[PDB]
């Protein structure tokens, strides 16, 4: 049953959310290789656990840029949601832990790289291909909304790639466990709801909204909303139209219709029925929910994997020396992390 | 075509995340 399902899901994630873990390993236990990605303010290096011989994520984050760009919250919700979490689409924090500079998240590294990247080379998926994602992200929102979590960055360069060509999403920088409605200006500007630029406050539904984005991009190879400047594409958000590609299917259309909806009260995810109007939507018609929740569906392809700490898949970035410091910096403001 | 305005315009590349 899923009710049963999530009923044991949310007690898992409770105890953890209650009991966080701590400082499960340092900073000396890894090799540090590569940089595997870098934002704003983060940087992801494919690391080596010298004990273990294994390859992970670890993902860095300076305390005092954290604390320059009011990332505080946001980080101690990233770390404290994601080392509580447990799905087959979401990644897995392995160890944290922080030093005198930096705070660290150790995860599986997903050697598969971004969908983004993939997505941008062969120039757009074929509706079967985005539907196998799709499918994910909607059961992935699923688990994550019945706990009380809204996610707040879905995109293709947060989601990426397994062995299996499964996805696993990544970046829980945004993610916030809220009962009532939240009202911080977050995302990423394409894949932004109407009622969070009009800074009306907002709930789970704009999770919804993203997915309605996703799909949009993932099958027409670009954005339902796109310009050169942010202030440009919020305009065309807000403005609510929407053209779909001629080659989209009648089905693909009329569900993005209800997700890419301004109209909270007519939104798919959003109504009575929750997150069944997708489900039985027919676009989703062959899809086999439980055979994806148990990853036993034939993947559109899977990524090449030349070696265990491979990064092929990966674009290259320039490396920086890592932050460090004698005395220790913002203590108080990240105690829990 | 709206593909290959998207593809010469300055947004084709990873988006960073807003605040
Ligand atoms: N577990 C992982 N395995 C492999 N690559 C990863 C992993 N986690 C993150 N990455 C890569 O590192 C990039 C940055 O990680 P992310 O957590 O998205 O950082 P961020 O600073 O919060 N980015 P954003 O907020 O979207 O601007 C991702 O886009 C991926 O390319
Ligand atoms: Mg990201
Ligand atoms: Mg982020």
């Amino acid at each position: 049953s899923v009710k049963e399902f999530l009923a044991k899901a949310k007690e898992d994630f409770l105890k953890k959310w209650e009991t966080p873990s701590q400082n499960t390993a340092q900073l000396d236990q890894f090799d540090r290789i590569k940089t595997l990605g870098t934002g704003s303010f983060g940087r992801v290096m494919l690391v080596k656990h010298k004990e273990s011989g294994n390859h992970y994520a670890m993902k860095i984050l300076d305390k005092q840029k954290v604390v320059k760009l009011k990332q505080i919250e946001h980080t101690l919700n990233e770390k404290r949601i994601l080392q509580a979490v447990n799905f087959p689409f979401l990644v897995k924090l392995e160890f944290s832990f922080k030093d005198n500079s930096n705070l660290y998240m150790v995860m599986e590294y997903v050697a598969g790289g971004e969908m983004f990247s993939h997505l941008r080379r062969i120039g757009r998926f074929s509706e079967p291909h985005a539907r196998f994602y799709a499918a994910q992200i909607v059961l992935t929102f699923e688990y994550l909304h019945s706990l009380d979590l809204i996610y707040r960055d879905l995109k293709p360069e947060n989601l990426l790639i397994d062995q299996q060509g499964y996805i696993q999403v990544t970046d829980f920088g945004f993610a916030k466990r809220v009962k009532g409605r939240t009202w911080t200006l977050c995302g990423t500007p394409e894949y932004l709801a109407p009622e969070i630029i009009l800074s009306k406050g907002y709930n789970k539904a704009v999770d919804w909204w993203a997915l309605g984005v996703l799909i949009y991009e993932m099958a027409a190879g670009y954005p339902p909303f796109f310009a050169d400047q942010p202030i440009q594409i919020y305009e065309k958000i807000v403005s609510g139209k929407v053209r779909f590609p001629s080659h989209f299917s009648s089905d693909l259309k009329d569900l993005l219709r209800n997700l890419l909806q301004v109209d909270l009260t007519k939104r798919f995810g959003n109504l009575k029925n929750g997150v069944n109007d997708i489900k039985n939507h027919k676009w989703f018609a062959t899809t086999d929910w439980i055979a994806i929740y148990q990853r036993k569906v034939e993947a559109p392809f899977i990524p090449k994997f030349k070696g265990p700490g491979d990064t092929s898949n990966f674009d290259d970035y320039e490396e920086e020396e890592i932050a460090v410091s004698i005395n220790e910096k913002c203590g108080k403001e990240f105690t829990e992390f | 075509t709206t593909y290959a305005d998207f593809i010469a315009s300055g947004r084709t590349g990873r988006r960073n995340a807003i605040h």
